[PDB]
């Protein structure tokens, strides 16, 4: 049985560790929302 | 039950202790999350009861209490925050410049952080706090680091 717990206010937060690459890529979405790697 | 706007975490009992099975937004008096976090079931605020509205297992979203009401989208030029909600840490806004899903029903905005499986759900953001969708569908690249897309729903 699943319960929620408040955790924040949703917000934007100027100087935020700024990470992380912005690669494109080709994928296929099938009927269970599974994403995958086309190439 | 709590229905102050804001991000929750999702928790069960059902396994050793309390584990956080992920995260989701409560904005409208909605609850907002991915559909393989929940899997449908009703959910617990407090002594109130949260039933599922509306779900779709391809999207890989479901809203409680009502309609989906995230209509935000990404610019295509800007860089957003994951709002992260790690199992046990404290929530953390990360920064970052989506990536591109190419796919045949066309270009998906993609962010290239990981986090746990437990952080599924966490709402990515615009430059006015806008909830442009969430975090935890994606795909396992070359290297084996997550890419995961922006999910966003429909507003009616
Ligand atoms: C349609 C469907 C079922 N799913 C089940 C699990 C996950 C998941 O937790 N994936 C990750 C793996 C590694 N790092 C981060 C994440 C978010 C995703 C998912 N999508």
């Amino acid at each position: 049985d699943m319960y929620i717990e408040r955790a924040g206010d949703i917000t934007w937060e100027k100087d935020a560790e700024v990470t992380g690459n912005s690669p494109r890529l080709d994928v296929a979405l099938d009927e269970s929302g599974d994403f995958s790697l086309v190439e | 039950g709590e229905t102050t706007d804001g991000v929750y975490r999702v928790m069960t009992r059902r396994l050793l202790g309390s584990t956080q099975v992920g995260v989701g937004v409560m904005q409208e008096g909605v609850f907002h999350t991915m559909w393989h976090v929940t899997k449908g079931a009703a959910l617990r605020s407090g002594e109130g009861r949260l039933d599922p509205y509306w779900g779709d297992v391809k999207q890989d979203l479901v809203s409680y209490c009502g309609p989906w009401k995230l209509d935000a989208a990404w610019d295509g030029l800007s860089e957003v925050q994951l709002l992260a909600v790690p199992p046990g840490e404290r929530a953390k806004n990360i920064q970052t410049l989506p990536g591109i899903f190419k796919t045949k029903d066309g270009d998906i905005g993609a962010v290239a952080l990981d986090y746990p499986a437990g952080t599924s759900g966490s709402p990515i953001l615009d430059k006015c706090g806008r909830v442009i969708g969430l975090y935890g569908n994606g795909v396992v690249i070359k290297n084996g680091s997550y890419v995961s897309a922006i999910t966003q729903g429909k507003r009616e």
